[PDB]
RNA sequence: GUGGGAGAGGGUGGUGGAAUUCCCGGAGUAGCGGUGAAAUGCGCAGAUACCGGGAGGAACGCCGAUGGCGAAGGCAGCCACCUGGUCCACCCGUGACGCUGAGGCGCGAAAGCGUGGGGAGCAAACCGGAUUAGAUACCCGGGUAGUCCACGCCCUAAACG
RNA sequence: CCGAGGGUAGGGCCCGUGACUGGGGCGAAGUCGUAACAAGGUAGCUGUACCGGAAGGUGCGGCUGGA
RNA sequence: AGCCAUGGGGGAAUCUGGGCGGACCACCGCCUAAGGCUAAGUACUCCGGGUGACCGAUAGCGCACCAGUACCGUGAGGGAAA
RNA sequence: GGAGGCCCGAACCGGUGGGGGAUGCAAACCCCUCGGAUGAGCUGGGGCUAGGAGUGAAAAGCUAACCGAGCCCGGAGAUAGC
RNA sequence: AGAGGGUGAGAAUCCCUCUCGCCGUAAGCCCAAGGGUUCCUACGCAAUGGUCGUCAGCGUAGGGUUAGGCGGGACCUAAGGUGAAGCCGAAAGGCGUAGCCGAAGGGCAGCCGGUUAAUAUUCCGGCCCUUCCCGCAGGUGCGAUGGGGGGACGCUCUAGGCUAGGGGGACCGGAGCCAUGGACGAGCCCGGCCAGAAGCGCAGGGUGGGAGGUAGGCAAAUCCGCCUCCCAACAAGCUCUGCGUGGUGGGGAAGCCCGCAACCCCCCGAAGCCAGGGAGCCAAGAAAAGCCUCUAAGCACAACCUGCGGGAACCCGUACCGCAAACCGACACAGGUGGGCGGGUGCAAGAGCACUCAGGCGCGCGGGAGAACCCUCGCCAAGGAACUCUGCAAGUUGGCCCCGUAACUUCGGGAGAAGGGGUGCUCCCUGGGGUGAUGAGCCCCGGGGAGCCGCAGUGAACAGGCUCUGGCGACUGUUUACCAAAAACACAGCUCUCUGCGAACUCGUAAGAGGAGGUAUAGGGAGCGACGCUUGCCCGGUGCCGGAAGGUCAAGGGGAGGGGUGCAAGCCCCGAACCGAAGCCCCGGUGAACGGCGGCCGUAACUAUAACGGUCCUAAGGUAGCGAAAUUCCUUGUCGGGUAAGUUCCGACCUGCACGAAAAGCGUAACGACCGGAGCGCUGUCUCGGCGAGGGACCCGGUGAAAUUGAACUGGCCGUGAAGAUGCGGCCUACCCGUGGCAGGACGAAAAGACCCCGUGGAGCUUUACUGCAGCCUGGUGUUGGCUCUUGGUCGCGCGCGGCUGGGGGCCUAACCCUCGGAUGGGGGGACAGCGCUUGGCGGGCAGUUUGACU
RNA sequence: CACCUCGAUGUCGGCUCGUCGCAUCCUGGGGCUGAAGAAGGUCCCAAGGGUUGGGCUGUUCGCCCAUUAAAGCGGCACGCGA
């Protein structure tokens, strides 16, 4: 049955997206975060 | 008139649509003058804060006069009478010897290829709008402006009138369709005659669509929710209330009084 | 047929004054109201009474009759329009074309009903006050439908000469 | 083939009858009140509506078979 | 319940000023608000080094190893093992 | 003539009863059977609304497979007379 | 599924062939999304593959994706997002015009074929376009981001032509075939097309043309719009699509030794095309650019326009999967996944159903048995619901055509009521329809006769059991994703209520927004919940509504009077009258506001009863209508009906434990996968079981889990023991080990019991618990201003002039606030509102908590 | 009463399968009888076997229907839901 993950690349840039999370001091500081643990992904990775 | 139906189905036996009797010989809404795209949205930024809206068949905005003395002494022929989907009135679309075409919202009486004209000189004749300064006592208008300058904002539903009861030199005092007995400014623009279409209130909509195809979503009874929810609901095995009635936000709703007091709007209303 | 007449006959629209009620102001005070007597009620939160203004609805006083019109129910301010009946005259026309009338159709007071509107006065219900053995009544103070309007039903009557 | 009739199904009318129920009739001397007939002690009757232990009351219009 | 501060209201003076010394007043005394700057001595440790009655691969950092990885999670985030 | 929250019935949406499944094919399935099926229909895509908040034809339903208050991280080694 | 042949160390599992079965609105084909090399090919088989594995979606390697025209982007806008200007917020940041971004929507040029191992509307071929740049003859007022038109729109129904597609053909073309009894045939088998500019035709869409006036589209227009008249007018024309044809270019089967080059006729025919077609209907149905036209500034040595030439024409995607082994579900997972195509025959139709093309599959363990048992399935004597909570289940019924159908009803319905009959095939005669053309074949509806066969003709598949009767709910709808689909929610409709518009209300600190580009026929809130008939009484309490008195009432005002300190004036404190809001008290109204709607006596010229009376209490004592009820405890009340028998059901009675009127009362046609009751039909439900089929189970080969598990050498009975013993005692019994079975025990497993209690545990919820807060109300005061009218208390002093202040009435405008074709302004409100501080109040809307112990 | 079991001993009734007790419902033996007979009563001995089909209700029970030789009563975690 419909699932939970229905992958659509827009949805996943538009919303994890990296200017995504630039816009939202709350994004802001999530890259913040994950750069400062070193994380190799910043954002969750989709390409077309 | 309106529609009856035969009961062919169940809700088609008690559902009346409107009289279209007297909807010049159109259908589609004259562009331009009118109309532009019309956003629904039953929310605001963000969050609903109406409950119940929401679908409902699309309509196009008719962008409507509301003001009229734009064209003060400026003649216009009733070009037609025309259905608008956003309002119980029926708009009247007028032809300006001007050129230029507006819809009125279209008084009870009006029809197609007919003079009506805007300004303190208008005769005293259906649809001719005028300050409330020239319009003889008693007579009843529609489309009423309540500061001047600022647009009709009365009586403009369906077989809304108001009369004229009389003035105060600079005011003038009408009986809005509430009955409420409010001064209105001289200078404030009402129009002739009354709204028309005044058999809108006796259409039964019938099934529970319909309802629906206004935009109007089922609306749900605060007992029949759970205390969350509501003042009423939860308490459960049926119930009432539990004193006294009230809305989803706490406020009483049998007769509580809420038009602000020291509301500036006052030596301007009576009853 | 020509010419005239009387008429609350019918329908639509408009309009006038009185009066009741409520509302605002002025003034003014110890009760008003009501009855057989009262009490309820109303009134120093200023009523009743008086003055002015305003809103609204219904009925149209005098004329008014023991009168008029309609087939009946029934119809009463005034105005306009639309319209029915009906009587007189002149003896012109048609030339019996008449009468009644099961059935049908139409109309049909009041109350009642549906949907809207309206609502001042009155007022079933109902509420109190008296009275009374009681008083689900008569009398008093309130007062809802209703009474009015539009359309649709109902179709009854001491619809009585 | 038609056919007595038998069969199955479904209707129509009629009679009987049924817990219980509605009123109706009659019943020498029952309870409650008194409605009506005399201004019947609130004129009466009335169609209607509503109401009430009951007669009945009241509203509305109506008749006089009332003043 | 002063002192310091100050959202509100009222609202001075310029040293015969004015704050303070724990309500207040009086003496006595202290100090000069409503402008600003000012190193050093202080804090921390991404980073370099030094040292350890610190660990020694289930310890020690989560990671000695190609780990914030694999893997998990939509995501924030979680997070190994070797 | 061709109206309809009209009828029967596929797709499509559903989820009534039963059986099966029950370390399943499956953390909701399968079969038979049933509801709707021009509508308050179903659906793709693009959007908006969120935690005492949303959304809710109302079940405290749903809000990323457990919602009478999501999840993650933090306060945090909460507190636990157990 | 079988076999044969290859391959290979090794083949049930790879390759090939033949045979068999399965799909065929697919289980085939295309597209989107997602996936991201999974594609192709060569080598491989450790692992992945549920077995095998030579194979693979696996490993190593190499190769493959080619665009002006396809899709996106150097176009447009939608929601939304963003955001100059502007607004607001402690900071983060929230808003917000324009604009900008944003697409599956609008706009735009490519069709057919051929080529690769893998790409192809891209490469090649043929034909045919598009836009930009330059250039020349000849032609026009040229010129936007502005103006206008256009684009540009719903739903249902639908015409006319086409096309796609399909069906025949005696015709054209063909390799061929004559088996097995017959057939050398107007035999059988295959195939008889695609694309194609301009011109043509045919179909259809779009479109009056003038002329003059113009106060409008933000004085730019000859454009558009609005007026006016000689013509013209159910048209022609003019453009624009589609479809034919079309120079020409392609294709081109069944078939064998292993490769000969038709192409037409008839019919059916779309939901597709023409396309902005038509009609009807209400719920009234995007925007913007492209496009056209208009004029501006500028400019006319331009510039467009029209051609014709020549040049120029980027970026990105393009394999492959794509209903699934490549996407979401940890899996090669029976689930989930949008769009298009989806052939043929037959069944009334169809996308249903059976079979079958093209195409693709046989589902990545097999082989054997032929037990129990289970699953799924078939049949059954007699019976026919006796099963059982229950006809649960299963059966029966079943399509179409004809006949025929009741109560009741809202009148549509109830109806598919019910309940029958028909149903194939052959031959004969005959009526109309479409296409042709009026003959003809060709499909298409029929009717009428005879006649054949069978157990049976919707001969298989698809395919309602029916009826009566209550309860709840009007109805279609909605719902507890994952135990409830309901009588719950919703619902049209009814009532109450708030709200006059900067509405109330909601969200937000605010700005801003929703409300609503709405305006009382409207919007919010509440309850009720079609419709019918109705909805009584009681405002003592609570709520709400009204009430310029009174009572109480905070800050503040006021200062009698009192105090602290000073030699002092002074400086400080308290501090009475008294004026001082809302709120409460108080008065009154209010029931579709919260709510409530009694008790005890007595009474009939028989008794049984109580219409009547009496009395207590009440705020008033339950009206109508129901009524052992979705309510009735007693209870299976009691009667009646149904049955052989009826705690149910149905109809009645009411002493209603404990109905009752919009948490509506009582009914109601229709509706219902709702819950009762009954009947017929029919049945494996049952008496009562039997047989049979297949998937398992069993056996062999392959692969190989699981929770659980103190260790075990784990018997019965009496006892005993923490009170239910393999484990103690006594006795009995018992060779050791399995396999298939069955479930009594191991207080078997599972989840540190949900119940229960406990904890000064937690949470959700409520309120007239506490205490707050938001919110609203409110006095004072700041913002806050102007001119008058009018009455006060205070000390002088002489009830009259002077202090000092205030209150109320108006008025104004200029703050503030709202608006108005753009504003140094006008109009409206107006010192009020708003907002700041401060006062009190209301305040489950919200929050934090409390809500004892013994027992 | 609160003794095992609250880190679970599934709770009524039904069906299925029984098995035991006997305080026996039948059937078999008996005594007394207010036992003439045949019927009963009552008590004693004795489960070996047997102990029906329905209606109603979830029921157990019970009331009913129709029978019968009788329509027994208990226990078995109110036996029996791996
Ligand atoms: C095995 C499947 C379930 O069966 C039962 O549910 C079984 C009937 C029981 O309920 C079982 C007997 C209970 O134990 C009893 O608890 C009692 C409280 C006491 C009893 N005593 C023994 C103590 C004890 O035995 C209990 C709690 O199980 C609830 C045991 C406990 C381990 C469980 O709850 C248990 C985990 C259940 N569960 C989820 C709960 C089911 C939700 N669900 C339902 N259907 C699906 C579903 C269906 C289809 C597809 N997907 C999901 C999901 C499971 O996945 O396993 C279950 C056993
Ligand atoms: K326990
Ligand atoms: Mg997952
Ligand atoms: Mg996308
Ligand atoms: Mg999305
Ligand atoms: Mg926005
Ligand atoms: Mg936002
Ligand atoms: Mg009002
Ligand atoms: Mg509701
Ligand atoms: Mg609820
Ligand atoms: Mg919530
Ligand atoms: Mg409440
Ligand atoms: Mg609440
Ligand atoms: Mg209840
Ligand atoms: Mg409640
Ligand atoms: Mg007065
Ligand atoms: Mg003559
Ligand atoms: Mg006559
Ligand atoms: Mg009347
Ligand atoms: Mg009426
Ligand atoms: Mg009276
Ligand atoms: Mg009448
Ligand atoms: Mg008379
Ligand atoms: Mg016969
Ligand atoms: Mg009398
Ligand atoms: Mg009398
Ligand atoms: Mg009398
Ligand atoms: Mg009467
Ligand atoms: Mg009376
Ligand atoms: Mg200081
Ligand atoms: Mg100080
Ligand atoms: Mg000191
Ligand atoms: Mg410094
Ligand atoms: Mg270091
Ligand atoms: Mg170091
Ligand atoms: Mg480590
Ligand atoms: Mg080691
Ligand atoms: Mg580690
Ligand atoms: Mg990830
Ligand atoms: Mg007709
Ligand atoms: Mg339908
Ligand atoms: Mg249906
Ligand atoms: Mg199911
Ligand atoms: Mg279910
Ligand atoms: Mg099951
Ligand atoms: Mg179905
Ligand atoms: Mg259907
Ligand atoms: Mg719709
Ligand atoms: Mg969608
Ligand atoms: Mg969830
Ligand atoms: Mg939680
Ligand atoms: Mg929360
Ligand atoms: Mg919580
Ligand atoms: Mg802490
Ligand atoms: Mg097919
Ligand atoms: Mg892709
Ligand atoms: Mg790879
Ligand atoms: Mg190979
Ligand atoms: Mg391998
Ligand atoms: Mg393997
Ligand atoms: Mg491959
Ligand atoms: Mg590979
Ligand atoms: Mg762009
Ligand atoms: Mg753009
Ligand atoms: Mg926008
Ligand atoms: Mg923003
Ligand atoms: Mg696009
Ligand atoms: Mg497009
Ligand atoms: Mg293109
Ligand atoms: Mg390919
Ligand atoms: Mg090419
Ligand atoms: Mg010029
Ligand atoms: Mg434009
Ligand atoms: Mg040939
Ligand atoms: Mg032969
Ligand atoms: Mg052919
Ligand atoms: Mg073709
Ligand atoms: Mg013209
Ligand atoms: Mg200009
Ligand atoms: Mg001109
Ligand atoms: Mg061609
Ligand atoms: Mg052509
Ligand atoms: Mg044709
Ligand atoms: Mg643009
Ligand atoms: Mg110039
Ligand atoms: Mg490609
Ligand atoms: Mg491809
Ligand atoms: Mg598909
Ligand atoms: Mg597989
Ligand atoms: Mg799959
Ligand atoms: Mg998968
Ligand atoms: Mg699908
Ligand atoms: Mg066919
Ligand atoms: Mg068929
Ligand atoms: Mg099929
Ligand atoms: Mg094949
Ligand atoms: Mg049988
Ligand atoms: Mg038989
Ligand atoms: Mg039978
Ligand atoms: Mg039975
Ligand atoms: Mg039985
Ligand atoms: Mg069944
Ligand atoms: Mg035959
Ligand atoms: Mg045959
Ligand atoms: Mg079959
Ligand atoms: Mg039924
Ligand atoms: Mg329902
Ligand atoms: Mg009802
Ligand atoms: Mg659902
Ligand atoms: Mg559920
Ligand atoms: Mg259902
Ligand atoms: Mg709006
Ligand atoms: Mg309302
Ligand atoms: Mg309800
Ligand atoms: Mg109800
Ligand atoms: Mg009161
Ligand atoms: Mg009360
Ligand atoms: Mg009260
Ligand atoms: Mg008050
Ligand atoms: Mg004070
Ligand atoms: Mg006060
Ligand atoms: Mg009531
Ligand atoms: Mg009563
Ligand atoms: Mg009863
Ligand atoms: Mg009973
Ligand atoms: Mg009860
Ligand atoms: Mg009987
Ligand atoms: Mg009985
Ligand atoms: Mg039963
Ligand atoms: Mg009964
Ligand atoms: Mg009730
Ligand atoms: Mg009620
Ligand atoms: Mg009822
Ligand atoms: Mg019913
Ligand atoms: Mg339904
Ligand atoms: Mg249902
Ligand atoms: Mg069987
Ligand atoms: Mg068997
Ligand atoms: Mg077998
Ligand atoms: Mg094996
Ligand atoms: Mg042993
Ligand atoms: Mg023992
Ligand atoms: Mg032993
Ligand atoms: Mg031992
Ligand atoms: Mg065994
Ligand atoms: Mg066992
Ligand atoms: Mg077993
Ligand atoms: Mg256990
Ligand atoms: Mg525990
Ligand atoms: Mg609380
Ligand atoms: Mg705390
Ligand atoms: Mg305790
Ligand atoms: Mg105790
Ligand atoms: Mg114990
Ligand atoms: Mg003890
Ligand atoms: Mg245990
Ligand atoms: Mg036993
Ligand atoms: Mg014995
Ligand atoms: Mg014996
Ligand atoms: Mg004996
Ligand atoms: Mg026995
Ligand atoms: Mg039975
Ligand atoms: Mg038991
Ligand atoms: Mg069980
Ligand atoms: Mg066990």
């Amino acid at each position: 049955m419909k699932r939970t993950w229905q992958p659509n690349r827009r949805k996943r840039a538009k919303t994890h997206g990296f200017r995504a999370r630039m816009r939202t001091p709350g994004g802001r500081k999530v890259l913040k975060r994950r750069r400062q643990k070193g994380r190799w992904r910043l954002t969750p990775a989709v390409r077309k | 008139a309106v529609k009856k139906f035969k009961p062919y189905t169940p809700s088609r036996r008690f559902m009346t649509v409107a009289d279209f009797s007297e909807i010049t010989k159109t259908e589609p809404e004259k562009s331009l003058v009118k109309p532009l795209k019309k956003t629904g949205g039953r929310n605001n930024q963000g969050r609903i804060t109406v409950r119940f809206r929401g679908g409902g068949h699309k309509r196009l905005y008719r962008i409507i006069d509301f003001k009229r003395w734009d064209k003060v002494g400026i003649p216009a022929k009733v070009a037609a009478i025309e259905y608008d989907p956003n309002r119980s009135a029926r708009i009247a679309l007028l032809h300006y010897v001007d050129g230029e075409k507006r819809y009125i919202i279209a008084p009870d009486g009006l029809q197609v290829g007919q003079q009506v004209v805007a300004g303190p000189d208008a005769p005293i004749q259906v649809g001719n709008a005028l300050p409330l300064r020239f319009i003889p006592v008693g007579t009843v208008v529609h489309a009423v402006e309540l500061e001047p300058k600022k647009g009709a904002k009365l009586a403009r539903a369906a077989g809304t009138s108001a009369q004229i009861q009389g003035r105060e030199g600079d005011y003038v005092i009408l009986r809005l369709p509430s009955g409420e007995l409010r001064k209105v400014h001289g200078e404030c623009y009402a129009t002739v005659g009354a709204v028309g279409n005044a058999d809108h209130k006796n259409i039964v909509l019938g099934k529970a669509g319909r309802s629906r195809w206004l935009g109007r979503r089922p609306h749900v009874r605060g007992a029949a929710m759970n205390p969350v929810d509501h003042p009423h609901g939860g308490g459960e095995g049926r119930a009432p209330r539990g004193r006294p009635p009230a809305s989803p936000w706490g406020w009483q709703t049998k007769g509580l009084k809420t038009r602000k007091r020291r509301k500036p709007s006052s030596r301007f209303i009576i009853a």
